[PDB]
């Protein structure tokens, strides 16, 4: 009967985590199938969450970095949340000294997945809030500078197949690699990505009332 | 997959690629006679070869990898 | 011309430019003479191009000026260099038409038995009595759309992108791609 | 790559991705295409590419902030602090061409360890 | 002749200029009477060719480099020498005077890109930059939104105010225009419609 397990898993940056997962027995022809739709899914369906916008209502003075690479390195924030619609997240820091996602004040349902990640270095005792808009998005969907972060909750997917056991039904197995951007778990992404496509599918079964 | 490598730092190693070569083929002509266990099916006295003598390198390879 | 030759198209040699007048038969060396009567070539008509037709029918519809009634081969040759900035400037305007109109009044185009009035407005004023939203309306529409119409609104797939004169030059227009009918005809090839 | 000049706009007169897998990313998720022009932050600011061309053009901001601006890349520097990034201009294309090349030495060298 | 343990090492492709300066915390204080031009390591001193009015007093100016990269990309021997090697090469250099030679960490430090100052590594050349101002206001205007806009191998100097600022991708796309238009035209000449054709 059908089964999958999770054959690897892996953890090489807390914002890269990888797993591998396998699921046997295929009929001839469904691995594919499974692994295009899956990919497909995990790499823009899935909701994602991340810096969409930043205010910094004061190149600003006694800032290190350039206002361009203040937010160029906001982008690099990752972000898991399950928010609806856009809300607002507040850094507030007064100089000197490093401001960080740490830093991050958030709005109710949103986690920090690098604690550690840089924002702005302060080399002056100066108030640098930020106020930051934060949105949950599909990958595929879409004083005031847009970061453009493309909700990309998994940097990579792949697949493969492989013929088991040298019977002549020729039945495969399917395994699916997985590099989510820490803001979701291999496992998670792997239900998150089913869930969304079968969500997809479903609506061809919707009967309507007459 | 990544044997050859060994290879290359074995050819690397050693000061004439055809002497190596001879060497090789000594050590295994003289591994199937100082033993006699078959050792003929997944693992092979050539790819041993490589392998102790990579390990001598220091390098973490098992008995033909 | 010599503002705004930058930007929009501009005749290549700057107005006023000068000419020339030169040895006249019986000047001139016997092989460099124009023979006295205009002699037959198979190459004195010019070649029809996919080029040619495209660069007409922008003429036409004014995105392009050119400095005759036909394109000249340094204009198809340019062309040829550049019409994908053309084509995407069309396909641009047809998305930004699609936003005006709406898609009723848009896809109304390859829906010929579709009579109902499409705008914004009207599809409005249908749902405030119908209760069929936009989406309902829409669905309507495109289930009075033949197959043939189907097939031929499939070039506004957002992945074929066809370009949207491609897709309306008439006939008498596309038949100069390669110049015409046959001189043989292809009757006496067609076999059943 | 891309297209150059009077092949790319039809009269005289791009997004800037932090890393390579954010702009494969995006164009995986069809917000570029392999074609089109990007800005890369070249961070391993070495090994830049030239063709043994002064600047095209160089904007010096007043509070001494500078940005180098060349056929191919970008680079903002400043008298004051030090250079802070090169900015590549480059394609999808040419990232992958790149990236798949120092991945196969990567892959290659995986073994070493 | 000259020693160097005041002198600025101004160092560039061609040659290495020497500045006499000031003492000064930042070192950041220059002579501009007493030139020196030296080939790169030769140890070897003549006057530069001064072909501008100079400043006979001590002032402070940032220094830049208007130089190229260029790969070298040598041929490679066996004991893995590296597939590529790439350096500056410093064709020019500019020094930029600091208005009222504030200091660069005075709240009201800005670059007087009225005063710009010009080093050629090939000509071995000083030139005072004749820049031209687009800014409405003359001499009594706002300094701190000036730009300066450097072009044509650095021979031309333009300020412009901050806002204006042409993107670099535009900057770019418009270099290749007015290249590849040009080229085009080089081209299509070659045809014997050209004389009966539109730009389109």
């Amino acid at each position: 009967t059908l089964q999958w397990k999770c054959v690897e898993s892996r953890r090489d940056s807390k914002r890269l985590y990888y797993g591998r997962f396998i699921l046997s027995p295929l009929m001839k022809g469904q691995a594919d199938t499974i692994g295009i739709a899956m990919r497909r899914a995990l790499l823009g369906e899935i909701e994602g969450t991340c810096i969409t916008r930043a205010k910094s209502e004061n190149n600003i003075v006694g800032i290190q970095e350039s206002v361009h690479e203040i937010l160029m390195n906001l982008n690099e924030i990752v972000l898991k949340s399950n928010l609806y619609g856009t809300r607002n997240a507040l850094i507030c820091v007064q100089g000197p000294g490093y401001i960080t996602a740490r830093d991050i004040i958030l709005p109710p349902s949103v986690e920090i997945v690098d604690n550690t990640q840089h924002i702005a270095t302060l080399t002056e005792p100066i108030n640098l809030c930020i106020g930051l808009k934060i949105e949950r998005n599909r990958g595929y969907s879409l004083r005031s500078y847009p970061i453009d972060a493309v909700f990309m909750p998994v940097q990579n997917a792949n697949h493969s197949i492989h013929s088991y056991g040298n019977g002549n039904e020729k039945q495969e197995i399917l395994f699916i690699e997985i590099w989510t951007n820490g803001s979701l778990t291999p496992k998670e992404a792997l239900h998150e990505a089913s869930r969304n496509l079968i969500n997809l599918f479903i609506p061809f079964l919707h009967v309507e009332e007459e | 997959k990544v044997m050859t490598m060994d290879i290359e730092r074995l050819l690397l190693s050693e000061d004439n690629r055809f002497e190596f070569v001879n060497s090789v083929a000594a050590e295994a002509t003289e591994y199937v006679e100082k033993n006699r266990d078959e050792y003929g099916g997944t693992k092979k006295a050539i790819f041993h070869v490589l392998s102790n003598r990579v390990n001598d390198l220091g390098f973490d390879r098992p008995e033909a990898y | 011309d010599k503002k705004l030759g930058r930007p929009h198209p501009f005749i290549d040699p700057t107005k006023k430019k000068q000419i020339e007048t030169t040895l006249t038969s019986d000047e001139s060396w016997w092989n460099w003479r124009k023979p006295e009567k205009e002699q037959w070539s198979r190459w004195q008509r010019r070649r029809p191009d996919v080029e040619t037709v495209f660069l007409k029918a922008m003429a036409e519809t004014g995105q392009v000026k050119l400095y005759g009634k036909e394109p000249t081969l340094t204009e198809t040759s340019l062309y040829r260099a550049r019409r994908h900035l053309f084509k995407e400037e069309r396909l641009q305007a047809e998305r930004e038409r699609l936003a005006k109109e709406g898609p009723m009044a848009f896809y109304s185009e390859w829906v010929k038995a579709w009579k109902r009035d499409t705008s914004r407005e009207a599809v409005q004023k249908h749902f405030e009595e119908t209760g069929e939203d936009e989406n309902t309306q829409l669905i309507e529409m495109f289930s009075h759309q033949t197959d043939r119409e189907y097939r031929i609104m499939m070039g506004t797939d957002v992945r074929i992108k066809r370009d949207p004169l491609a897709m309306r030059m008439k006939e008498d227009q596309i038949k100069q791609i390669w110049g015409g009918d046959p001189v043989y005809p292809t009757i006496n090839y067609i076999q059943a | 790559g891309t297209r150059r000049g009077i092949c790319a706009n039809r009269y005289n007169p791009e997004p800037f991705f932090c890393n390579s897998y954010d702009a494969i990313g995006a164009y995986r998720q069809k917000r570029i295409n392999l074609d089109s022009p990007l800005w890369l932050r070249w961070q391993l600011d070495q090994r830049v590419i030239a063709s043994k061309e002064v600047p095209i053009e160089v904007h010096y901001e007043s509070f001494g902030n500078y940005h180098e601006i060349y056929a191919h890349y970008l680079i903002v520097r400043s008298v004051k602090k030090e250079t802070l990034y090169i900015y590549i201009r480059t394609t999808v294309g040419h990232i992958s061409f790149y990236r798949e090349i120092e991945e196969a030495i990567q892959g290659f060298s995986q073994a070493c360890s | 002749r000259i020693n160097e343990d005041e002198f600025h090492k101004i160092s560039l492709l061609d040659c290495d200029f020497f500045i006499r300066k000031p003492p000064d915390p930042d070192n950041d204080v220059y002579d501009f009477r007493e030139m020196y031009v030296t080939p790169p390591d030769t140890d070897i001193y003549s006057v530069p060719r001064v072909l501008a009015p100079m400043p006979q007093k001590y002032i402070r100016c940032a220094m830049s480099d208007y130089g190229c990269y260029d790969v070298t990309e040598p041929p490679i021997d066996a004991p893995r020498d590296p597939l590529y090697k790439s350096e500056r090469e410093i064709s020019k250099v500019f020094l930029t005077k600091h208005y009222r030679n504030r200091r660069l960490n005075d709240p009201e430090f800005v670059l007087d890109f009225e005063e710009i100052y010009v080093i050629d590594s090939k000509t071995k050349s000083i030139t005072r930059a004749r820049v031209l101002v687009t800014v409405p206001g003359g001499r009594k205007r706002d300094r701190k939104d000036d730009l300066l806009v450097i072009r044509d191998n650095g021979n031309s100097f333009k300020i412009i105010h901050v806002g204006e600022r042409d993107d670099p991708t535009t900057v770019i796309e418009r270099e290749e225009w007015t290249k590849t238009r040009e080229d085009m035209e080089k081209h299509l000449r070659k045809l014997r419609d050209f004389s009966v054709s539109n730009w389109f």
